[PDB]
């Protein structure tokens, strides 16, 4: 019966609103605006956000409360048949962890080096610059804090590709190294350890983002790139691509099938309200990218004010919009150290709740279905983490960038569309909504409406087929700058793609193997839940 | 036997005005209608304004607009462009480009002409020599650094020597350019022989000769 | 206005493979509007392909394209020295007219080790006030070649100028210059002067010093 519970009602929230907000809240969604139309984007966002987006997120925080145990083991006794939704749900998270935590060890690569007054990215006479270098982002050329960022950083310039990754960055090993030395001993107890740190992780960003936000504001022009953000063009209401960045940005911002809103929710009370927890942290993810975006085009603004660049330029997704183009205007601006600092470190704090949620994914779905795994649960970590930073070394070469940008785009690809695709189906007509209603009520002591239950059964599968199907026809082989990935590259992601998506049939027909019976009986045995 | 040249063109601060000449000969003049394209130093094609055969006909690409003004002389075959209002941003080298027919696009180009738009004041260079330190053969090269604008000219002894001879494009620094030449000799020659470098950088009349010496 | 974005603006060639080229419009373009230009390096911007597919005058047969709609391609059939260039491609359709991003082709060969040499600032500078020293790096392929000042025996990074050379007609590789700027004095409390090359040709930097006690 017993398994340990969070240490406070607090600390379950932040730390799910910690792995929800990310650099991608960030990175990714105040571009969207600016791209999209602005203000009238947020017409598509919500809708999609509410037939979605929230409800997929309230189901895994649902089942994970309600089954009280990991991915694995959770989708085992809600169908035995689909038990391999438990292992791609799982080493999902697991191929993620290759490349993500890369982003952190940047992040305090960029906070180490921000200890002086005479920012290194701000000038064009260094060591490490081309003829083709400028001050700021222009058309054709180089900005200083650009060729910072690839020549002097990461040495991306020493490799051709992904076939020559060449040597190692040590400094960046080191960075790395502390990165998962924070995650060891911040994961290595229970939910009673690691459920106190978000504290900081989760809410340290707000602290910065408020300080750079009345920082924003008040430069010079940045009312303009206020406009740039929100500025209502409703023409693109139209537009089907909008609809599907719309579709795409509300269904990964907040993430199902990492297994981790599934772990997380798994050391609830059984009682408790899961269906406010939802709300309430579906919201502050939401309004965390857009109090974010004010944070960006504010200086986006200021920059296209007194430094005298194009919007066009500066306005910019991924992770050359923090370690390029906002830097670049830190530096300008008086007390610039000062900014750096919190900004890299907020950057930091931003992409660690993330990780504990990922890796806790991991470990609870193994502590359940091994018992020897919650024995000596550091050995499992350290041995976890260590073959993490064993390979994590592969990110840290010269053409480090080459392998995190691959993996990307295709472990947490399409593998995770279809992976959550048959995680609604398998719950809404396999398992049946009204088992998972009756489920719902013991708990919250209600049903939920009507609207709830027909989006999990209908509106989500399209939801989702929806964005998979025009991810499709949008299919390029995958390409960074000029250069162009091998088809050997894109050959070898699609098996990291398919290594989870592969779990589905497989553990699905090897269980009907072990099975007695016809066809007939052995398919009822397997969709029979573990409360039977 | 089609010839296009262009005049005019040079260093203007900005808000300023400039005019620019186009000289035409090897086809009649006013049955073709012509086009100002100008290309920035990112290498990167832009075109600014054409004019019909009869001149009847104007079309501006524009950054441009009521800043500059296309004119045509069909008597001296001569095709201008008047500027106003000049920015940085402006700065290019201007080609006087022939088409008449859309289809076939633009069949015939001048050499172009220079024009620089900036606040900076201009300066001389100053030229240093370089000496070895105390082989089968040796490298010498030529220090030109701190002037504005381009273009200067660098050549070695009198502009004889080709071979070996890697001349280093300028660079912009704080309102500066510096630019540097490498030419490999055998050790035969020197200091068998007198090396000589030499710069001219004709905006700010300064012509300079500079003499090697191991010392 | 209709953007014109062409592809790869950098591409390197062995002489006889194919290649090609392709750019791509924003906006429809009628296929006999569009065109190619060739433009040698320091030489005036020549017609090449009109109307998508009809050669012009003096090019010879190797040269082709194709494409209609929002997307054209340049292909030549097998690349002669003499076709290394930047190659821009035009829209007639419509006013403001347009061109391409442009792609710039340059020739593959064997790679080659540089030859480093380093320069102490001639004594006519220091008169100035100002030190400078120069380093020069020619004959290497591939392009992209990175220099290191180390002042002994620590690394200074700022005041540093590098400037590399277009690629040659003949050898077809690539030179650079690195120079250090300083006052006089700081080239007085100091020691001596290093600049050193990290190449693929080797792991190992090709490394040249020189001290003013010598
Ligand atoms: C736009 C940003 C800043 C705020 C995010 C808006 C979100 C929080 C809003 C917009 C639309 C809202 C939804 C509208 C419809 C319903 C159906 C109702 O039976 C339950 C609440 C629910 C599901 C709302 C939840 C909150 C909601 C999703
Ligand atoms: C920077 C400005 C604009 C926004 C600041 C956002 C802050 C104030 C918000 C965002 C998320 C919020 C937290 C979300 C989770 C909980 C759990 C709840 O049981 C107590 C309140 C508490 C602890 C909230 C406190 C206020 C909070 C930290
Ligand atoms: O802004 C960075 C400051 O330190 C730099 O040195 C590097 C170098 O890798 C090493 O000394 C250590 O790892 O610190 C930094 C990391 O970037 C330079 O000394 C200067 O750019 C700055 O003082
Ligand atoms: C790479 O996938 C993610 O970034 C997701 C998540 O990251 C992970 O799932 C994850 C998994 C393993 C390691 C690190 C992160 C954080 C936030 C929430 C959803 C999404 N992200 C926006
Ligand atoms: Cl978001
Ligand atoms: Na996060
Ligand atoms: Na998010």
């Amino acid at each position: 019966d017993e398994r340990e519970t969070w240490s406070g009602k607090v600390d379950f929230l932040l730390s799910v609103i910690g792995f929800a907000v990310d650099l991608a809240n960030v990175w990714r969604f105040p571009y969207l605006c600016y791209k999209n139309g602005g203000g009238a984007f947020l017409v598509p966002y919500g809708i999609m956000l509410a037939v979605g987006g929230i409800p997929l997120f309230y189901m895994e925080l649902a089942l994970g409360q309600h089954n009280r145990k990991g991915a694995i083991t959770c989708w085992g006794r809600l169908v035995p048949l689909f038990k391999g939704i438990g292992y791609a749900v799982v080493l999902i998270a697991f191929y993620v962890g290759f490349y993500y935590n890369v982003i952190i060890a940047w992040s305090l690569r960029f906070f180490f080096a921000s200890f002086t007054n005479s920012l290194p990215w701000t000038s064009c006479n260094n060591i490490w610059n081309t003829p083709n270098c400028r001050p700021f982002e222009s058309q054709g050329f180089q900005s200083a804090a650009s060729e910072y960022f690839n020549r002097y950083i990461l040495e991306l310039n020493r490799s051709e590709g992904i076939h020559d990754l060449g040597a190692i960055k040590w400094d960046m090993a080191l960075c790395l190294l502390i990165v998962y030395l924070i995650c060891y001993f911040s994961l290595w107890k229970g939910i009673s350890t690691s459920g106190k740190v978000v504290w900081f992780t989760a809410l340290f960003p707000y602290a910065v983002l408020l300080i750079l936000l009345i920082r924003g504001l008040t430069l010079p022009g940045s009312f303009l790139g206020i406009q740039y953000y929100l500025t209502p063009n409703f023409s693109a209401i139209y537009k089907a691509e909008v609809w599907v960045d719309a579709a795409t940005q509300v269904f990964f911002s907040l993430g199902p099938g990492f297994g981790v809103l599934l772990a997380y929710a798994s050391y609830n009370k059984y009682h408790n309200n899961v269906y406010k927890d939802a709300l309430l942290t579906s919201f502050i993810n939401s309004a965390t990218s857009f109090i974010a975006g004010f944070v960006i085009f504010s200086v986006l603004g200021y920059m296209a004010h007194t430094l005298g660049v194009r919007i066009e330029d500066v306005a910019t997704e991924g992770p050359g919009l923090v370690f390029v183009v906002y830097p670049a205007a830190i530096a300008t601006m008086p007390a610039s150290t000062f900014w750096a600092l919190i900004f890299f470190m907020m950057l930091a704090t931003l992409g660690l709740d993330s990780s504990f949620g990922g890796m806790e994914a991991i470990i609870t779905a193994l502590s359940d279905e091994f018992p020897k795994i919650k024995r000596n649960r550091e050995l499992f970590v350290a041995g976890l983490f260590s073959l993490y930073f064993v390979v994590g070394l592969a990110s840290c070469t010269q053409g480090g960038f080459y392998f995190f940008h691959l993996l990307d785009r295709y472990a947490a690809g399409y593998s995770i569309l279809v992976a959550v695709f048959f995680e609604a189906i398998a719950v809404s007509w396999i398992y049946g909504t009204n088992r998972f209603s009756e489920d719902i009520r013991d708990m919250i002591g209600f049903p939920p409406g009507r609207y709830w239950q027909v989006c999990w059964r209908f509106v989500a599968p399209i939801f989702l087929l929806f964005i998979t199907v025009y991810g499709l026809i949008g299919y390029e082989p995958l390409t960074y700058a000029d250069y162009v990935y091998p088809s050997w590259a894109n050959a070898l992601g699609w098996c990291i793609a398919g290594s989870s998506v592969v779990m589905i049939p497989a553990v699905a027909i090897f269980k009907l193997l072990s099975t007695p019976g016809s066809l007939r009986q052995r398919f009822t045995i397997l969709t029979t839940p573990w409360r039977d | 036997e089609v010839q296009l040249v262009e005049s005019g063109g040079g260093l203007v601060k900005p808000g300023g005005s400039l005019k620019l000449s186009c000289a035409a000969s090897g086809f009649t003049f006013s049955s073709y209608a012509m086009s100002w394209v100008r290309q920035s130093p990112e290498k990167r094609l832009e075109w600014v304004a054409e004019i019909s055969s009869g001149g009847r006909y104007i079309y501006y690409s524009d950054t441009v607009t009521g800043r500059f003004t296309i004119s045509r002389d069909n008597a001296r075959n001569i095709l201008h462009l008047e500027m106003s209002s000049l920015r940085s941003e402006d700065t290019a080298m201007y080609y006087c480009a022939r088409g008449e027919v859309r289809q076939r696009g633009f069949d015939y180009w001048g050499q172009g002409t220079t024009l620089t738009v900036s606040s900076a004041k201009t300066t001389a260079p100053s030229v240093y020599p370089l000496a070895p330190v105390c082989g089968s053969s040796v490298t010498l090269g030529c220090l030109v650094k701190g002037y504005f604008p381009e273009p200067v000219t660098l050549t070695w002894n009198s502009g004889s020597l080709s071979s070996g001879v890697h001349t280093f494009p300028a660079v912009l620094q704080s309102d500066l350019y510096t630019l540097s030449s490498s030419v490999t000799v055998t050790s035969s020659t020197w200091p068998s022989q007198s090396i000589t470098c030499n710069v001219a950088h004709p905006a700010s009349s300064t012509k300079v000769d500079k003499k090697i010496e191991p010392r | 206005e209709n953007v014109l974005t062409q592809s790869p603006a950098i591409m390197s060639t062995s002489p006889g493979e194919k290649v090609t080229m392709t750019c791509r419009a924003s906006s429809s373009v009628g296929s006999s509007y569009l065109h190619w230009y060739q433009q040698k390096s320091g030489a005036s911007p020549k017609l090449w392909i009109y109307s998508t597919s009809n050669l012009a005058s003096g090019v010879p047969a190797r040269f082709s394209g194709s494409g209609s709609g929002t997307s054209y391609s340049l292909t030549i059939s097998s690349v002669e020295a003499e076709d290394a260039a930047t190659y821009y491609c035009q829209q007639f359709s419509g006013y403001p007219l347009t061109f391409g991003s442009g792609t710039k082709l340059e020739m593959k060969r064997a790679d080659a080790a540089p030859t480093v040499s380093i320069f102490p600032p001639s004594s006519e500078q220091l008169t100035s006030g100002g030190a400078s020293v120069v380093c020069f790096l020619n004959n290497f392929y591939p392009k992209d070649i990175n220099v290191k000042w180390k002042i002994d025996g620590s690394e200074r990074q700022n005041g540093v100028l590098n400037s590399w050379t277009d690629q040659d007609s003949k050898d077809s590789t690539y030179s650079m210059s690195s120079t250090l700027t300083l006052t006089k004095d700081e080239y007085e409390r100091h020691n001596s002067y290093t600049c050193e090359a990290t190449h693929k040709t080797s792991t190992s930097p090709i490394v040249k010093s020189f001290n003013r006690n010598e």
